[PDB]
């Protein structure tokens, strides 16, 4: 649920 | 289990991510059940001998297999036994709709059919290239991977993107239920490293209305 | 040069959103 904005991967779940 | 709603996913992740990096990965996009159905439909299309050699925009090579070694088919989304692929494509379209023209300054009004691609191992890949080098209308590339428990250290098959203005390249493993977006133009040269196992992916290209309009020109003169 | 490497797409019957 949390996004490190220097990365470009995020789990929808 | 508890997937982010598409609207939130688009506005609070996909848009800011694409505008910052020009690349965006969503893992666990549709869940295991739907993803496995998509895998089944892809394997059925592949098993029926329906795939053809991937082609290039301007055929200037001795063989097209020198550049890309994948076999593909074009899926509209309404064909029989392709219902879950149509569901994938409608979900992609829903995300793009939610982005509401906030992907750069692009006005996205259309897209291509789905390209179902298979690299059948044996060291096949796609040499480093740009999807839309000379304004054919493609602004965003959208790829959905299908390869469960894919180990690149053994099977290769990694998508390496080389974004302009970045110190490092970006390695994308072709994971099951992964969705990938990136700008199709020269900002994102990219290559599929040789695969040594059967690697499946479904790609869609979204069009910028104005550039795509200018791409579709008929010269009634000789030129 | 780059055009010789780009993935082919149909130039007609785009799907409209
Ligand atoms: O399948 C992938 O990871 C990417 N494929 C391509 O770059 C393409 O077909 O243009
Ligand atoms: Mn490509």
């Amino acid at each position: 649920x949390v996004w490190l904005t220097d990365t470009w991967v995020l789990s929808r779940t | 289990t508890k997937p982010l709603p598409a609207l939130k996913l688009a506005l609070e992740y996909i848009v800011p991510c694409m505008n910052k990096h020009g690349i965006c990965v969503v893992d666990d996009f549709l869940g295991k059940e739907t993803g496995q159905q998509i895998g089944d439909e892809v394997r059925a299309l592949h098993d029926t001998g329906k795939f053809t050699d991937g082609q290039l925009v301007s055929q200037k090579s001795d063989s097209s297999k020198d550049i890309r070694g994948d076999k593909i088919t074009w899926i509209e989304g309404k064909e029989p036994g392709c219902e879950t692929i149509g569901l994938l494509m409608s979900s992609m379209d829903d995300l793009i709709r939610h982005c509401n023209g906030k992907l750069g300054s692009y006005k996205i009004n259309g897209r291509t059919k789905a390209m179902v691609a298979c690299y059948p191992g044996n060291g096949t890949g796609y040499v480093r290239h740009v999807d839309n080098p000379n304004g054919d209308g493609r602004c965003v590339t959208c790829i959905y991977y299908l390869n469960k428990d894919w180990d690149a250290k053994v099977s290769g098959g990694i998508l390496r993107i080389f974004p302009e203005g970045k110190a490092q390249f970006a390695d994308i493993e072709p994971k099951f239920d992964r969705l990938l977006f990136f700008w199709s133009d020269r900002r994102n040269p990219h290559e599929v490293q040789p695969a040594y196992a059967t690697r499946y992916a479904i790609t869609v290209w979204y069009f910028d209305a104005d550039e795509r309009a200018r791409a579709k020109v008929k010269y009634l003169t000789g030129e | 040069d780059l055009e010789m490497l780009a993935p082919y797409i149909p130039m007609d019957d785009d799907f409209q959103l």
